[PDB]
């Protein structure tokens, strides 16, 4: 149940965010966290080590994504000069 | 082989910062992909729906192997843009076998060949492309839920880095940034899709879920509602990546923002790999008996998407003045035809789906090559249009507008006819290959009762034929806004070329002008072959069509 | 017999509910602060047309069915015909009402006569090989089947056309057919 | 090798010959027209050899070639009674079309000659292919060469015209394509011999009839769908206009002899009252408007819409007289329509730069030869006897009347109304005063080129008007096969 | 008439033609004439290869069509029981 609540925070914090792209990239990190939590909680209920193994591989690719994101964000900032997302 | 090629290329790349090596690192990557072809060719002597490999995590199918080889050829053809210089100098005095193999031609080529161009100076470019191929091919072979997620990421992350590898372009950084962000949203849907499958079923095997699904097909406590709507969320994450509507908005912007040699590979490979992966899923999840599960099939998203991709792709393309925004909307209308064939699951529609995907991938690649070549031909041409002076990143996208092509049939007629044939093949005009592709998907849909989607598609095509004809109308009906460069053709400025023999001895010195500067052969030969395949498909259709007849028979047999 | 007035509200709640979120998306993309209660301030009309078009499609579609008690493709055409005619009334222009009634009217006749595959298609449940084989080699058909189809005459003059034609004319005009002997002899 | 494949390849040699001479001999643009002209004469010779060998009383398709190499889309060629005169007409017209633009084409002469030579290969293949998928492959393949031809050599509003010819044809054909594809999924093939002997359910025939009729009503063209013709037949270059009104218009009429009559018998017999309503309304409306037309080329173009209805009603008459006269009408229409475009689009527009009839009056004072031929051509357009146009109209109208009296009668108004616009055009241009006073420069009469392309065209319509047995003789046996019905005392003889 | 070998020989010749046209280089330049046997020879080499894979595709569908009939023929046999 905290799995849905966390997943909805990260989805709206990605789509309803009007501040900056690091907060965009943070909200992806929240969604993946909630999904990993759902997988970790199910795996304990079903006596499965595969779910914890699946969780660990979503942590490793979630860090790979956030490094590729921060690298792309720097490239964009060097040229644009603001990573602020502009409304009106 | 692809993994040995990445590691070996990475070790050589990691001990050099010489930008002059980029051309030779691209030439070695084409050699590497040719070994992968020789290996997947040897692996083709078995008839099987699928063989589990590596502890069940991966699988091999005749369909899985024919598709890796196709990805490898397409990659070799796209890799040619960064492997050979765009332009060339050709004289009849250097045109025989003894000339090519035993003589040398010295001249100042730095400006003529654009030796120091951006496409020729990114050392890691072939390497990031090989990683995307590594991810693409692994996804076609994925047999587990966890394998799917890692493979789509390895494909997606490399497409984000390729979209951003031009780091001094504000247009690529922006296109890269949009693509990474919205694709990360796309992957969070894919992860939720897989996560709900393992949580309700206790298994990560696709082979186990297909078994649970087939038992549940009968005709009270655990109705398998999860399979169809876990697969729905999983499916939306893949409709973003193939840029099927209504998840298409990013692709016109990203494809228009990134450089054109890059948009060639990024707009073609993801579709081949993702569509082949979805094909096996759609076959093994279809309830032959009508049932409560059938009422909720995850494949209705594909029909809804194909419906929307037809209307959206052709209509929004009507008022596009940018050639890359036009090419992307043309793709969204073609993925509607692909989706329609993928959603009707039948022998005839699987043959049609397989034929359409290969032909569109070779045709969309011809369109990109002609476009790239046309903007390398404008080197000895000059213009005085304010709009063509107000464009941005003209080095990364030489041709940005449809109007930039006005009168191209008077500058180079055969390259303009090649683009006409390719565009007419997108329309679906006989006897070109694109007509036959469209007809095969219409025949399958008409046979299976999808009469309404067939009617949408035919009305949609006439709408999309409008903007295809505005492109041709631009090529053929007006006069060029481009003029021969007055100083490159002035009869007073000529560079000296000098022809030596096998051992550093001069034979003949030549004085050459701008009329002695032509497209390099690897691009004109590539455009020539695909044009003629498209043109003469009716006399050469037997082996290609039979290859798809047999693959469908293996998938639907037993 | 179906409760059209009860049905149509259900039809309005479904379609009108979709326009509610499209209204909410419009409020979110607004560049000026108006407040949360703006959903019914300016965006109310968008959901109202979604509300109006929906139930107006259902009541008329239902009311058509209750008028003659038969379920077929055409009923959805009438309801679609009205739903489009309702779309124009928001704009207030006769061509739009007719241009709209024509469009969504024909769309919802076509997908109902053809069975739009958005909810699957009819299952074969039979030998597909046999069905194609039968439709292809039934090359001769009994003369009755064509006569029921195209009638008789207009060049379809079968053996016995003249014997029956004389009787048919007699029962209608009361004239005995007897062509003239047309010969001095015999 | 089949003579039929000889017909399809000689224009390809011409294209290859034309494009490589510049690599051999600044070659003069005169040479490429010499090659293009000779290449069409060779096709005419071969088609004339085929007619001298053709047998007029054989059901089997003639001049077929063994293949034994079956692929998914092979190309089969055949010549029977109905299709041979259409092939004969195409190989007669094409030399005249090139001669009609011998001087009018200035830029892109290579492009114009290559399109027309390509255009000839594609048009013959339509009347020669032996299955319905092949029929569609070649009936839609003409669109790209016609699109580029119009917008490269056309009049001022060529862009609008090129978009109209491409988007109406494509749409109608797609409705045709959905019908051809349904047939192939039922029969398992499209080959004429296999497909003809298949029957169809009545409902199938009705839905198969539509789509095909949507397609042929666009390409006829019937009134209300005819706006592409007024644009693309006027703005086209004269040679393209000749091909578009003598050959392309007649593919749909021939497509009734392969796609509607033998495989949809019940459907046609019950839907004729729709077709005759459309056909009579077409005759009636397409005559009144062409009475008020100011563009001289548009008046000639839109009279074709008037005549194409008469032979469209003759092919749905289920009468051996109507079907034959319909072919004769579409054969004669090719000669007279070709000449009238030459007269208007080639002789007036070349001299004056305009096509507004306001500027023309009393040319008989200055152009005696042009007035002569422009009067026989106007009589043929009016179906005056001694002209094959008359025999085709008379035989089609009897068939139309015999099938549906009220429709044939409402078609029979064409005798009154075709003479109305054909002579009103003649007296405004040739007669009606001394000369138009907007001519600030006197006009030369017909040149020898003009005098000979018209002399041929009126020769064919007249000779076949005194002796139409030249065409009628080879048409009889094969067109007997496309009738539907039986007599009580002659059916099921034992 | 379409010989799998003669077509692909002709196909290779047309690639060289279309190449030179796109490149805007003169057709039938004398010192470069060798490219027509070479492009033409490669096309024939492809045609020999296609001919072989065509033989292999005829068999596989020939086996399949037999396998379909046999699957169908024994299915109705049990129905008559
Ligand atoms: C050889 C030793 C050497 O060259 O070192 C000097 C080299 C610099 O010498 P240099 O004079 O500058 O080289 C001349 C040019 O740079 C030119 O140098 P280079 O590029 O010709 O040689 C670099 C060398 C570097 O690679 C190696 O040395 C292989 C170890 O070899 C290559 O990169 C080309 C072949 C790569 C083989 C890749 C095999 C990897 C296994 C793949 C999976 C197999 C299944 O420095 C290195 O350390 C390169 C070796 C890499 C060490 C990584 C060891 C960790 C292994 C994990
Ligand atoms: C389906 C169709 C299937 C095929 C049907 C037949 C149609 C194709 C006919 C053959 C065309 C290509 C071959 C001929 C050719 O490349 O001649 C170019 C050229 C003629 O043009 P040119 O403009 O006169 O050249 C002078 C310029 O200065 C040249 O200046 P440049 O700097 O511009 O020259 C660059 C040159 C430099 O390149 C080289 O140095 C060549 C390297 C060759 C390596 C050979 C490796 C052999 C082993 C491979 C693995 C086993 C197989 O690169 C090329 O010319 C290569 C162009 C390749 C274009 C793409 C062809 C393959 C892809 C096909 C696309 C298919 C798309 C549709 C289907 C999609 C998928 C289903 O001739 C040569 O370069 C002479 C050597 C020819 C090859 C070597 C032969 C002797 C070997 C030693 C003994
Ligand atoms: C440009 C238009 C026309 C193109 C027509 C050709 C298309 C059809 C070709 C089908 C094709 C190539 C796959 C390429 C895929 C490319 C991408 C997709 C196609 C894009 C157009 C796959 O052949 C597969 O075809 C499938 C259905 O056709 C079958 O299923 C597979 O079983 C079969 O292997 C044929 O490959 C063939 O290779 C040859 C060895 O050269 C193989 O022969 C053997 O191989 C070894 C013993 O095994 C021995 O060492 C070798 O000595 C021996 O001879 C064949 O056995 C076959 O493998
Ligand atoms: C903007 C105009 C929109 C008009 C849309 C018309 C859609 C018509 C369906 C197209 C069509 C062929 C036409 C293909 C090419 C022509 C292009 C058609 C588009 C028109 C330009 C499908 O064709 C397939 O239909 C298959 C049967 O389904 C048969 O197999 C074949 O007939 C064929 O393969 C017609 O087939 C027809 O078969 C019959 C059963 O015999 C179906 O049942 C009929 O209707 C029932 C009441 O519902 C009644 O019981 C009864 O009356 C009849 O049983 C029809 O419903 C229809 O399907
Ligand atoms: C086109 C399909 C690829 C192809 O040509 O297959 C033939 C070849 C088949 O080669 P091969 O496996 O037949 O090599 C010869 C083997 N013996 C001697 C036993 C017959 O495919 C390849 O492996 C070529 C690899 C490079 C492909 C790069 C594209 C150019
Ligand atoms: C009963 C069924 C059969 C009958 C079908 C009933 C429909 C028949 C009418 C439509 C048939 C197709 C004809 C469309 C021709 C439109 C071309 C045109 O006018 O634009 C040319 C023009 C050429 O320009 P222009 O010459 O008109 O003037 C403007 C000049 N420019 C643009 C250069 C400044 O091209 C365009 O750019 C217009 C783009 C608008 C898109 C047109 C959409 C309609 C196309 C048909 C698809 C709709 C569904 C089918
Ligand atoms: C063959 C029929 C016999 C000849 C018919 C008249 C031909 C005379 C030629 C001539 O006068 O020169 C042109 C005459 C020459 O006139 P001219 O002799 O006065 O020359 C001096 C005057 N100028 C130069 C000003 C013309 O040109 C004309 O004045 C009018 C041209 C149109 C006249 C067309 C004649 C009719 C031709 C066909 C008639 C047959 C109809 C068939 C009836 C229907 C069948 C059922
Ligand atoms: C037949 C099936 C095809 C569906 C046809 C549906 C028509 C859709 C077109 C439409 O949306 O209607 C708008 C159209 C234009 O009307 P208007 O706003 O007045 O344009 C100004 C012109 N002076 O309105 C019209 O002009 C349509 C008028 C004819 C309607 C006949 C029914
Ligand atoms: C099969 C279709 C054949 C298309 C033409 C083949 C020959 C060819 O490429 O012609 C080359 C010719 C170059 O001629 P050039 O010296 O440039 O003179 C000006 C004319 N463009 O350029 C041309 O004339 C090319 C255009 C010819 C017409 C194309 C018709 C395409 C219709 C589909």
């Amino acid at each position: 149940n905290i799995t849905l609540i966390l997943f909805l925070i990260g989805i709206l914090g990605f789509v309803l965010n009007r501040k900056n792209i690091i907060l965009m990239l943070i909200s992806i990190e929240i969604m993946l966290l909630s999904i990993t939590f759902l997988i970790l909680l199910s795996s304990l209920n079903m006596d499965d080590i595969i779910g914890q193994t699946y969780a660990i591989y979503i942590i490793v690719v979630a860090g790979a994504e956030s490094a590729i994101g921060l690298g792309i964000l720097v490239a964009f900032y060097r040229l644009r000069g603001s990573i602020a997302i502009e409304y009106k | 082989m692809i993994m040995i090629s990445i590691l070996s290329l990475l070790l050589s790349t990691s001990v050099t910062l010489r930008r002059d090596m980029s051309i030779l690192f691209n030439r070695i990557s084409i050699i590497a992909l040719a070994y992968c072809i020789l290996h997947d060719t040897m692996s083709l002597s078995f008839i099987s729906k699928g063989i589990g490999l590596h502890g069940g995590l991966l699988h091999i199918t005749n369909l899985t192997q024919i598709f890796h080889i196709f990805i490898f050829i397409i990659s070799i053809l796209i890799l040619q843009l960064t492997s050979f210089y765009p332009r060339k100098v050709w004289i009849p005095e250097y045109s025989s076998l003894k000339d090519i193999f035993f003589n040398k031609i010295l001249y100042y080529r730095t400006k003529i060949i654009n030796k120091m161009g951006e496409h020729m100076k990114i050392i890691e470019y072939p390497l990031i492309l090989l990683f995307v191929i590594s991810g693409a091919v692994f996804l076609i072979s994925t047999n587990d839920l966890v394998s799917i997620f890692l493979s789509i990421e390895l494909q997606s992350y490399g497409l984000y880095l390729l979209s951003t590898i031009y780091r001094n372009s504000e247009l690529s950084t922006t296109g890269g940034l949009i693509y990474f962000l919205l694709g990360g949203l796309s992957s969070c849907f894919i992860l939720l899709g897989t996560s709900l499958l393992y949580v309700n079923s206790g298994t990560t095997s696709l082979d186990g879920l297909y078994i649970l699904n087939s038992i549940s097909d009968v005709n009270s406590w655990y109705k398998p509602y999860y399979l169809n709507f876990s697969l729905l969320i999983f499916s939306i994450g893949f409709l973003f990546k193939v840029s099927a509507a209504p998840f298409h908005f990013w692709s016109p912007d990203v494809y228009d923002a990134i450089p054109t040699i890059v948009t060639t590979f990024v707009a073609i490979i993801a579709k081949i790999s993702i569509f082949i992966f979805l094909l096996e899923l759609v076959y093994y999840t279809n309830s032959n008996a009508n049932s409560y599960l059938s009422e909720f099939s995850w494949t209705y998203a594909l029909l809804i998407s194909s419906l929307l991709s037809l209307i959206i792709g052709t209509v929004v393309g009507l008022t596009q003045f940018r050639i890359k925004r036009l090419l992307a909307y043309s793709t969204i209308s073609h993925v509607g035809f692909i989706l329609l064939a993928l959603s009707v699951s039948s022998i005839e529609s699987t043959q049609a789906f397989i034929f359409y995907l290969i032909q569109y991938s070779i045709s969309n690649l011809n369109a990109f090559f002609i476009l790239i070549t046309i903007g390398f031909s404008l080197y000895g041409y000059v213009t005085n249009n304010k709009e063509y002076k107000s464009l941005l990143d003209k080095n990364n996208s030489p041709i940005q507008l449809i109007s930039q092509l006005k009168g191209y049939f008077y500058i180079n007629p055969l390259l303009s006819l090649s683009l006409a044939i390719t565009i007419f093949s997108f329309v679906g005009v006989p006897p070109l290959v694109g007509f036959f592709a469209k007809q095969m998907v219409l025949s399958a849909a008409l046979d299976n009762g999808y009469i309404f989607l067939s009617l949408i598609a035919i009305i949609t095509s006439v709408i999309g034929a409008v903007y295809y004809l505005n492109v041709i109308k631009e090529i053929f009906f007006y006069s060029p806004e481009h003029e021969v460069n007055p100083v490159l053709n002035e009869s007073d400025s000529n560079f000296s070329l000098r022809i030596l023999n096998e051992k550093n001895v001069l034979i003949r010195s030549v004085l050459l002008k701008g009329r002695n500067i032509f497209i390099s052969s690897p691009f004109s030969i590539t455009i020539s072959i695909i044009t003629n395949v498209i043109l003469l498909f009716i006399f050469m259709n037997k082996e290609w069509l039979s290859m798809g007849t047999i693959l469908v028979q293996i998938l639907f047999s037993a | 017999p179906k409760d059209a007035v009860h049905l149509g509200l259900k039809g309005a709640a479904v379609v009108g509910g979709i326009g509610l979120l499209f209204a909410a998306v419009r409020t979110s993309l607004a560049r000026k602060n108006v407040g949360p209660w703006a959903i019914f301030t300016r965006n109310g009309k968008l959901a109202a047309t979604f509300a109006a078009v929906g139930g107006a499609y259902d009541f008329t579609r239902a009311a058509a069915a209750n008028l003659r008690e038969k379920e077929d493709w055409v009923n959805n055409g009438i309801g679609g015909l009205f739903a489009g005619a309702t779309m124009g009334l928001t704009t207030g222009r006769i061509p739009r009402v007719l241009g709209f009634a024509a469009l969504t009217g024909v769309v919802l006749a076509t997908a109902e006569y053809a069975g739009s595959g958005l909810r699957g298609v009819f299952k074969r449940d039979v030998d597909e090989y046999e069905r194609k084989e039968f439709l292809r080699k039934n090359r001769r058909r009994p003369i009755e089947e064509t006569l029921a189809e195209i009638g008789e005459g207009r060049g379809i003059k079968p053996p016995g056309y003249y014997e029956r034609r004389a009787q048919r004319l007699k029962e209608k005009y009361g004239v005995d057919i007897n062509p003239v002997c047309a010969d001095p002899d015999q | 090798m089949s003579l039929l494949y000889v017909l399809l390849i000689i224009p390809i040699i011409g294209i290859f010959l034309i494009s490589t001479i510049d690599s051999f001999y600044f070659f003069n643009v005169s040479y490429y027209k010499k090659i293009a002209l000779i290449t069409t004469i060779l096709n005419l010779i071969v088609s004339l050899i085929i007619y001298i060998l053709f047998d007029f009383s054989n059901n089997q398709f003639q001049f077929i070639q063994e293949n034994l190499d079956l692929s998914f889309y092979d190309i089969y060629l055949g010549v029977d009674g109905v299709s041979i005169y259409f092939v004969l007409l195409t190989t007669i017209i094409m030399p005249i079309a090139l001669v009609s633009n011998w001087n009018s084409i200035t830029n892109n002469i290579k492009s114009y000659l290559i399109i027309m030579l390509l255009l000839e290969t594609l048009l013959l293949a339509v009347f020669l292919v032996l299955d319905v998928l092949l029929f569609y492959i070649f009936f839609e393949s003409i669109l790209p060469p016609l699109f580029i031809l119009i917008g490269l050599f056309g009049s001022s509003n060529k862009v609008r015209a090129s978009f109209y010819i491409f988007l109406y044809t494509l749409l109608g054909s797609l409705f045709l394509l959905l019908s051809i594809l349904t047939m192939s999924s039922i029969v398992g093939t499209t080959y004429f011999d296999v497909l003809l002997k298949s029957s169809f359910e009545y409902t199938t025939q009705l839905f198969l009839f539509f789509g095909i009729f949507i397609a042929f009503a666009v390409k006829t063209p019937v009134w209300g769908l005819n706006s592409w013709l007024l644009r693309a037949h006027v703005e086209s270059p004269l040679g393209g206009s000749i091909v578009l009104a003598a050959i392309v218009l007649k593919l749909s009429l021939y497509g009734v002899f392969r796609l509607i009559l033998p495989i949809l018998p019940q459907a046609s017999l019950n839907l004729t009252y729709i077709v005759y309503a459309i056909g009579a309304i077409t005759v009636l409306y397409a005559s009144f408007s062409t009475l008020r037309t100011v563009d001289v080329k548009e008046l000639i173009a839109y009279s074709s819409v008037a005549h194409a209805a008469i032979y469209l009603m003759g092919v749905f008459s289920n009468t051996i007289q109507g079907l034959e006269g319909a072919i004769l009408l579409g054969l004669a229409h090719g000669f007279v329509s070709s000449g009238l475009f030459i007269c208007a689009g080639g002789i007036l527009y070349d001299r004056t730069g305009t096509r507004l009839i306001y500027f023309f009056r009393g040319l008989t004072q200055i152009m005696p030869l042009f007035s002569l031929f422009f009067f026989i051509l106007c009589l043929g357009n009016a179906g005056t006897p001694l002209t094959l146009n008359f025999v085709g109209e008379f035989m089609s109208l009897y068939g139309t009347l015999e099938r549906l009296p009220i429709a044939g009668m409402l078609a029979s108004t064409s005798i009154i109304f075709s003479a109305a616009y054909s002579i009103y055009m003649y007296n405004r241009i040739a007669f009606g005063g001394s000369v138009s006073l907007y001519f600030i420069d006197c006009f030369r009469d017909l040149t020898k080129r003009e005098f000979f392309i018209l002399f041929t065209l009126v020769s064919f319509t007249v000779i076949l008007g005194i002796y139409p047995s030249f065409v009628l003789d080879g048409l009889h046996y094969n067109i007997s096969s496309v009738v539907y019905g039986i007599e009580p005392n002659a059916s099921y003889l034992t | 008439m379409v010989n799998r070998i003669l077509f692909w020989t002709g196909f290779g010749l047309a690639v060289r033609f279309w190449q030179l046209g796109i490149e805007m280089r003169p057709f039938f330049n004398r010192k470069s004439l060798w490219a027509y046997p070479l492009f033409g020879g490669v096309g024939a080499s492809f045609g020999y290869w296609l001919q072989s894979i065509d033989e292999k595709q005829t068999k596989m569908l020939e086996e399949r069509k037999q396998a379909i009939l046999e699957k169908r023929a024994r299915r109705a046999q049990r129905q008559a029981e």
